[PDB]
DNA sequence: TTTTTTTTATGTACTCGTAGTGTCTGC
DNA sequence: GCAGACACTACGAGTACATA
């Protein structure tokens, strides 16, 4: 019949049910049972986190009728009203859609208007970093005098690009990416909430791919469960992975290094499975040879760019003498400028890495 | 714009071909920067546009001829870079290409000419080889350029080359010392510099690119003996700085060739000076030198909006390098 | 420079001043350019104004002491203020200190001017071909196709219309690669042969031209200039080179299949089906049966229309699919009684044509197979 | 009746007829058994492995008159005008031709209104990695909750183009490249239904040449059968592609490994006489020294296509050293960048094989 | 087109074109059965004919006749073809429509039908100078156009178009001409212009023409408008720089031999005499490969290399193979690099430094 | 404190200001 | 009848951004 998708069915409803993230979870909780609550608060964070569900839970806590608390009751005809899409007091503006001033200045106006039923008019303001520059100033306006009985709540993904003057006038709560515990014990919930079979191998594995967002984690369970017959088993979400790898670079370079050479004809097989440019593969093999041969000079030359695959990455560092690593660059450069003129680019990049594998051992 | 005596044939040759009714409506000229380039393109222009009851001559009385002295004739387009920008844009030529399906205002025929066409970015030239292949009847185009390869290949094809001959070095002295008053040597090296090509070589003297010259033969002399290749980057870093690293590359080129004991020399004006740049430097090391500076050389024509400081700053670091004993130096590579 | 002195009754000026800065208008690509000349000439003043490609001119009786001399002002602002005074009243202007006093009754007021060399004239052309022509009758020439050109299109010079003149007879055209309209009809004259394309601008400015079924226009046609006389008006204007394709080709000459309808049912008809047609691609598309055609129109919120009408046909389902603000225009423009649909084949273009008449003709192509 | 495009023609019309992609098929037809149904799927993946064809399949299954069935119930009447094209509620989006926001906005403004006759409105944007960044972030909150009776299918070339925020919330489907059997396989299948003769060494080398596509393989094909006189002949398929089959650039190797220069010139010349491109020659010749250095670090390494030769490829991988294997193709390479730039290139390629020649460092040509 | 060459030459007939035999025996079975296509993509170097095949592939689909492999002639949609005065036939030149809006606008105009014959016909040329949004949006259209629309294609490289396009289109390369069918070209065309004309310098044009039939007409045409009016040896000879003495070969002995003096004055002459350098290179390059094809059998003596055989013969004899090879891949990256040099003679002058320091 | 700031050729959108056109009404 | 009143459509520019 209708399985809702797991991505909607399961949007938290109160504060408890919002994983991780108590940085801001706390602070919007003493902000609301005490009376110091800003004129508008402003949401970051990075890639389906919590931002717009925290901000739909913050209007109906603002709203409820049981006054403005951290817990809304979620049994008023206000919370099951704000539950649901419709709902007059808070209005929620696709920002990403009406972009221009004119849609703007239609929604703006509203705040001279009474609200009709809570307290307070609480607009909800979804993607702001995409408005027009005109309507940024009509919304600045608003804000410089906002008045007492309306909270603006925005919600967007990169907070600079906002202009830095309407920014100044907003609380910024910014939403730290969940980690892979936190992911792997909401989804063991959200699996064992349903009739959904697991394993646990398979679940760190959907963790550790979902790159820190639950909305990247539910996905790729939704489609595991597609694809798993029902049921979530190690096999399958390994085999679908592997139809989903996008890091050859890293596999690759630890196989070449480790001189497998049925590991990396396996990898390139792979990676022409996929339609790849191998130009691109093989300058970014080079970049991540070169981040490598940063690292051994300092532990700080490994950014806050690639989190994701700092351990393997600092272990390839680590265990590999820079000489080694300083001639892997040298051939796979030389082997990169006379990539295009090879048989094949496919062709041409498997005789440049067995260059690179024939060398050290073997 | 000046007139050139040994333009005269080819003018003649080529005017001669256009009145019959036969001459290729393309026409690349292959002549050297400071020939007899845009003056034989505005005296074809001249001619094709306007009337020709004088025949090959110019027939100022006409309306043609006075639109031309005052160039606002609408049917005599120039493709030049603008004042701010160095290459010439696709805007340009596009548009000039829109323009061209118009009908001629006068009656007459029409005349499209490129300033340069290796200043053509590939998207002019692309944008060009639809018309230059099949262009309307009125239609004559004129190209300009030092190196036809440089060119689009396609672009190239489309359009029938012709070649202004370098005159006799003996005529070409005797020309440039007419008006300019330098030594016969100077005279000899700066037409030499110039591949031959007069004007070039009087543009040496006519601006103040000789006293540049002489500074940086002063530095060389002051740095060789010494191996403070430093101190160069002054004499260096200019608006015209391919061609000082062009004068460098044949004072190296000399020194290279007088190693060999070959009978002539490119830079005959400053004998001791490259005397000296054979005395001190092996003959590797100069070779290296020189494939060095021409490669940079190039680098700084090939890319746009490259900063010179760096380049040269970083060029002469690695000279001093190569100057000291026990450096590898570079093998040239494809 | 000199004193001008000139007194001029509003009635006298406010219409033709109106005439001859119609063509002007909007911000000019330079200044100057936006301005009209006024000069008095042994009792008659002309206002004549430009855009260096069009001039028009205005000739004025003056029975009040003056000097014969030539001076600028700005359109707009002049025109502004010789209305809306009070009925009757002279206007007394007079040229100080390179400014222009402007005194109606104690209303005085001061504008800038210009020199009168500054204002440009345009080129000039001898034996013009002259027509002598009713000014409704040119009217409905161009009214029947003045919509048909296209504008701001870069292929040929569809900017404007062509005009043929052959035997006795004129001829106007127009087009834009997917509709085309001709109206053909005898002046009365001897006449040579010619082709000429009158620019878009040109043609909406002689339609501003007429007025009144008093004395005859002048046509005075060339090859770059274009002159028009009505009474004491004198209109000048600038050809395009090139011509446009043959449209004795366009023009199917197989109509074949034939449909006779009301303009006004059909009109009404087409009205109501473009409706729920797709915005962008406003096509309906026709089945023809005896007696009957029947209108379909879809849009991509679905929204199907359909629409049945009474003809006069005998044969085939033909299936005609075509624009309807193309149709729209053409019915709009007959004002006739019937109106005869002519189709050849489903891949064919359509005629359209008046029943009675065969002064105005009209193709459209169809546009899905 | 008539001669339509095969690539046209042969589109698969249900979930049996589409070749390899087990994965996604396997996945798609479970999840409708299931009912489980995403609201947003992303066909990602080289072109022509069939995204397009994959997503209107599923379509039909959606569509479908007997309700959400996996397998399209052959041909019903909600099916019919999907296999026609002209289907009232499959919105075909050429995303591509409406990449500005303007459009995006009139998509999104009539979202909600009910399916005129099927159960869902599917959107098939085609080539979603086009539209312009505001339409993204326009169509983002309505992919995050759509209405229950839309659904959204997106088929791009590469996904890395799209913003990750549109990555999140929809199904992500990679279609792999098909392998060299696959594709052999389905224009064995083609050319049996199409009633025209074949030469399995033709339907090989067409394969090989179509780089794990079909459509490109169908398209090579139907140019074979053009430059046959409708017959798939493996001389028409060598002229085609200017391949060297497997034979003629294996004698060049065989007799450049043995120094013997009087064999590679007739060689050489005969070539010439077979009118066919040097750099194609040169490539092919590169190739085989890739294939051998393939097989002797991998021992087990040849697929079938070059089974007709694979005991001469043992004999290279049981008698060159590596290192001798890495010489010639560099040389060889080398050559490949001259080419261009000698004399002629016949002339060129003579010089580049008189080099190898001259390097042999086992018999090299005496001083 | 009073008298330029290929353009009042273009071929007319599938009969009339010079090789592609391929090509041409592909296109016509494809119209003479029904084995017709929506893209083709004919792509090729210059002047080897993109557009002119294209041309008559576009004349023999709209033919009243029908669908015909070879095109009628004389016929009213096939001369209106031939002088432009075409409606179902739409020429774009890429490189000018690069703009994403035309190539929009064009696929607006792709359903409406066509005013005569039966297709309508879109060629696009020089395909990939299209900007990559109009590629995109020409890619659904060519998957799957209305039944009476046909896209024909030509670019001068596939490298630059997009691979899908590419996936697209059905490919035909045009190979590069021989230089046996160029000189039977240009030879036919000389006999039906009543031009004087010599088989020798024939033969030089056709070698100078690198494989491109437009460049040997546009050749062809320099050497009418220069010499006499007529094509002749010594004309040929003078204008295309070319060397027919022993310059070259006095030139590798004395690199050989590393004589710095000799070797430069030689240089120094020959710029006397102006001959064009980069022919020179290329002889020097051809006499270098007739050593290496002697050190393996005397009778690769290229015939009897003119009269001066001893000499190489002698060189055959004097130099191991190691040192003629690199010679020659000296002399071939200083022809690469000549042009991006400040004048010819001082790039020849660093190729010929460059390989005379091989202890030679 | 302190002043400090850069390649470009070409193309693709998006958004606002302002003119040009249509029409439709109570003027 | 007629501005005039929107009402709307188009165009320029200021700006952002993509690719190579
Ligand atoms: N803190 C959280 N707790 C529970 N679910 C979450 C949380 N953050 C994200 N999700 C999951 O992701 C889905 C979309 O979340 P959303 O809050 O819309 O992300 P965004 O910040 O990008 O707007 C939710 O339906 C929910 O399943
Ligand atoms: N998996 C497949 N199975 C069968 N045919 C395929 C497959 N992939 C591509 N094709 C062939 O290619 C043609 C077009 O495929 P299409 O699905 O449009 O590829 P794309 O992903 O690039 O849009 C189909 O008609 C079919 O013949
Ligand atoms: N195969 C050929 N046969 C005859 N003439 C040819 C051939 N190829 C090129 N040409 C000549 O070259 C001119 C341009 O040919 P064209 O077909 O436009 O080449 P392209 O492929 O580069 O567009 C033609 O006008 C014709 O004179
Ligand atoms: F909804 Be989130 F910002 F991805
Ligand atoms: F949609 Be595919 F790339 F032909
Ligand atoms: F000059 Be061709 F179209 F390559
Ligand atoms: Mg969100
Ligand atoms: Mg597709
Ligand atoms: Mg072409
Ligand atoms: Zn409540
Ligand atoms: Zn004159
Ligand atoms: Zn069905
Ligand atoms: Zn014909």
């Amino acid at each position: 019949m209708s399985y809702q998708v797991l991505a909607r069915k399961w949007r938290p409803q109160t504060f408890a049910d919002v994983v991780g993230q108590e940085h801001v979870l706390t602070a919007l909780a003493n902000g609301l049972s005490l009376g110091r609550i800003h004129h508008a608060y402003l949401f970051s964070g990075t890639r389906g986190v919590g931002k717009t569900s925290i901000a739909r839970l913050l209007a109906k806590g603002l709203n409820c009728e049981t006054g403005i608390t951290a817990t809304p009751c979620g049994v008023c005809d206000n919370c099951r009203e704000i539950e649901q899409g419709r709902f007059v007091d808070l209005i929620e503006i696709d920002a990403a859609s009406r972009t221009k001033v004119e849609d703007t200045r239609d929604l703006l106006d509203n705040v001279q208007y009474a609200p009709a039923r809570g307290r307070f008019k609480v607009y909800l303001i979804d993607e702001v970093h995409m408005l027009s520059r005109h309507s940024f100033n009509a919304l600045l306006k608003t804000l410089e005098e906002p008045p007492e009985h309306v909270k603006f709540l925005l919600a967007t993904t990169d907070p600079q690009k906002l202009p830095v003057t309407i920014l100044s006038r907003c609380l910024q709560f910014h939403l730290k990416a969940l980690d892979v515990e936190q992911i792997r014990h909401q989804l063991e919930h959200i699996l064992n909430e349903e009739h959904i079979a697991h394993e646990p191998r398979a679940l760190q594995l959907l963790a550790r791919a979902a790159e820190g967002s639950l909305r990247d984690a539910l996905s790729l369970t939704d489609q595991a469960i597609a694809s798993g017959d029902g049921q979530v088993s190690t096999q399958a979400v390994s085999a679908m992975l592997g139809t989903l790898d996008d890091d050859q670079a890293l596999s690759l370079v630890e196989a070449m290094v480790e001189a497998n050479g049925e590991r990396v004809m396996a990898l390139i097989n792979e990676a022409a499975a996929r339609g790849i440019e191998w130009e691109a593969l093989l300058v970014e093999m080079l970049g991540l040879l070169h981040r490598i041969a940063m690292v051994q000079l300092s532990p700080a030359a490994l950014g806050n760019d690639m989190a994701a695959i700092e351990l393997r990455m600092r272990e390839l560092a680590r265990t590999i003498p820079p000489t080694d690593i300083q001639l892997y660059y040298q051939t796979l450069l030389i082997g990169r400028k006379e990539l295009p003129y090879a048989p094949d680019r496919r062709m041409g990049v498997e005789m440049t890495l067995l260059r690179a594998l024939a060398f050290h051992p073997r | 714009m000046r007139w050139y005596p040994w333009l005269r044939p080819d003018f003649e040759k080529l005017v001669a071909s256009y009145q019959a009714g036969r001459g290729h409506h393309a026409l690349l000229i292959q002549a050297l920067p400071g020939m007899g380039d845009d003056a034989l393109i505005y005296a074809l222009s001249r001619y094709l546009l306007c009337q020709q009851p004088q025949g090959h001559k110019s027939c100022g009385h006409c309306r043609g001829c006075q639109l031309m002295q005052a160039g606002t004739h609408p049917d005599y387009y120039t493709l030049a870079p603008e004042k701010g920008k160095n290459t010439l844009g696709v805007d340009a030529v596009r548009e000039v290409t829109e323009k061209l399906n118009e009908h001629a205002r006068l009656g007459g025929a029409k005349v499209v000419w490129v300033t340069d066409a290796a200043l053509l970015t590939d998207a002019a030239a692309n944008a060009l080889l639809k018309t230059l292949e099949e262009p309307p009847a009125e239609t004559w185009f004129f190209l300009a350029t030092r190196e036809p390869e440089r060119l689009l290949a396609t672009l190239r094809s489309r359009c029938r080359l012709h070649y202004l001959a370098p005159p006799p070095e003996q005529y070409a002295v005797t020309w440039l010392s007419r008006e300019v008053t330098m030594s016969q040597d100077a005279l000899l090296a700066a037409l030499r510099l110039s591949a031959g090509s007069p004007g070039a070589a009087l543009a040496l003297f006519q601006g103040d690119n000789w006293q540049a010259r002489e500074t940086l033969c002063q530095a060389l002399a002051y740095s060789v003996p010494s191996g403070d290749w430093y101190s160069l980057l002054a004499a260096l870093n200019h608006e015209q700085a391919p061609a000082r690293l062009h004068w460098l590359a044949t004072l190296l080129m000399d020194a290279l060739k007088r190693h060999h004991g070959a009978a002539q020399v490119t830079n005959v004006d400053v004998p001791g000076l490259v005397a000296e740049l054979a005395n001190h430097l092996s003959p590797s090391r100069l070779q290296a030198i020189l494939g060095d500076v021409c490669h940079i050389r190039e680098q700084l024509m090939s890319v746009t909006g490259i900063n010179r400081e760096l380049l040269i700053t970083d060029l002469l670091l690695r000279i001093e390098h190569y100057l000291q004993p026990g450096v590898v130096l570079p093998v040239p590579h494809l | 420079g000199p004193h001008m002195k000139f007194t001029v009754e509003r009635e006298h000026l406010l219409k033709p001043l109106q005439q001859v800065s119609g063509p002007l208008g909007g911000r000019p690509t330079l200044p100057i350019l936006g301005n009209l000349l006024l000069q008095v000439a042994d009792g008659t003043l002309s206002l004549t104004g430009t855009d260096l490609e069009m001039e028009m001119v205005a000739r004025v009786a003056l029975v009040q002491p003056h000097e014969p001399g030539a001076t600028t002002v700005p359109a707009r602002k002049f025109f502004d203020i010789c209305r809306g005074l009070p009925e009757g009243a002279e206007i007394a202007v007079q040229l100080e200190g390179e400014r222009m006093l402007v005194r109606s009754g104690r209303s005085r007021f001061s504008l800038s001017t210009l020199p009168a060399a500054d204002f440009p004239n345009l080129d000039d052309w001898q034996s013009e071909v002259e027509f002598t022509l009713p000014q409704a009758t040119m009217k409905r020439l161009i009214e029947a196709t003045q919509f048909s050109m296209a504008h701001q299109d870069v292929r040929y010079y569809l900017n404007g219309m062509l005009f043929e003149t052959e035997g006795e007879e004129l001829r106007t055209v127009a087009t834009d690669g997917h509709r085309l309209a001709v109206c053909s009809m005898p002046i009365g004259q001897s006449l040579p042969s010619h082709s000429v394309i009158v620019p878009r601008k040109g043609v909406i400015e002689l339609m501003r031209m007429l007025d009144g079924g008093d004395n005859p226009l002048r046509v005075q046609i060339g090859s770059n200039n274009i002159r028009a006389h009505v009474g004491d008006f004198i209109f000048t204007s600038k050809l395009v080179d090139g011509r446009f394709p043959d449209y004795r080709r366009v023009l199917p000459k197989n109509p074949d299949k034939h449909l006779e309808a009301g303009c006004d049912l059909l009109k009404q008809a087409f009205a109501r089906a473009a409706i729920l047609s797709n915005e962008k691609f406003r096509g309906v598309r026709l089945y023809v049966s005896e007696n009957q055609l029947k209108i379909t129109a879809n849009n991509p919120e679905q929204e199907e229309a359909e629409e049945i009408l009474d003809v006069t046909y005998s044969g085939a389902e033909m299936e005609i699919g075509f624009n309807v603000s193309y149709v729209l225009d053409v019915l709009n423009a007959l004002k006739c009684e019937n109106v005869r649909m002519m189709l050849t084949d489903s891949v064919s273009s359509v005629q359209i044509e008046d029943a009675a008449s065969q002064s105005a003709a009209y193709v459209v192509m169809p546009m899905r197979l």
